[PDB]
């Protein structure tokens, strides 16, 4: 796919 | 220019001067820095690490590669690490939070990079650390490990012996944000797109942690945090 947004996150612990 | 040690070539390259090799490091740095603080807040059960050293004298705790829940986490690591030869992380951060995706953060370790050019001298191009570390210069291989050494012996004390324990409830997070230079093409496996990174409040306290600067690499880490 094609990305935009300049941020990427992950899991994830709770 | 290179270090002679059994103990730290298990974990690092001996040599870090060229790009290949000074980019493998980073990703080792990520790795190691980022089990550490992951153990040492207790974010993780032991369980879920292996003993190492950065020296016959220093031992931290790895993230296992037995564990699959650690080895996810790893290699999550491992591709943002993988970021680092093209260019294309700019910073990668362990966000906590009360409640799960929460924007706002009460505990934050950063890790920023700077990308060198041209032998590894010059800067490619605000952020408080980038003009002096910009104007870092390489100063070998010994160098480095007395960087890595300074960072993961400031990681387990500031952990332990300055930041309150963690609150009972809240969810850890590895957020990282893009180069400018990075494609729209380019996506870090394990990381899921967002127009929306990490905020701070603004009482909240720093601490610088160290820096690292191998051959043609440079990377900043820092610590905010409700715990200090």
């Amino acid at each position: 796919n094609a990305r935009d947004s300049p941020y990427g996150l992950s899991q994830g612990i709770t | 220019d290179a270090i002679d040690d059994k103990t730290w070539s298990k974990l690092f390259p001996s040599i870090v001067s060229d790009p290949d090799r000074s980019s493998n490091f980073m990703i080792r740095a990520i790795y190691v820095v980022f089990s550490a603080v992951l153990r040492q807040r207790n974010i993780l059960e032991k369980e879920y690490f292996s003993k190492n050293y950065i020296t016959e004298n220093l031992s931290c705790m790895t993230l296992s590669f037995k564990n699959l829940r650690a080895h996810q986490i790893a290699q999550l690591l491992r591709a943002a690490g993988d970021a680092t030869k093209d260019g294309f992380l700019k910073e990668i951060s362990l966000v906590v939070t009360e409640h799960d995706g929460d924007v706002e953060a009460i505990e934050v370790f950063s890790m920023k990079f700077i990308y060198f050019e041209n032998g590894g001298v010059v800067a490619r191009l605000e952020d408080p650390h980038f003009a002096e570390l910009a104007q870092l210069r390489y100063e070998g291989a010994e160098s480095v490990r007395d960087q890595m050494v300074t960072i993961v012996r400031s990681v387990q004390f500031l952990c332990t012996k300055v930041l309150e324990p963690l609150p009972a409830e809240f969810t850890a997070n590895f957020r990282l944000k893009y180069t400018n230079d990075a494609p729209s093409n380019f996506r870090i496996d394990g990381f899921d797109d967002s127009s929306t990174f990490y905020t701070l409040p603004d009482g909240i306290q720093s601490v610088t942690i160290g820096h690292l600067r191998p051959g043609h690499h440079a990377a900043h880490m820092q610590c905010w945090s409700k715990s200090m």
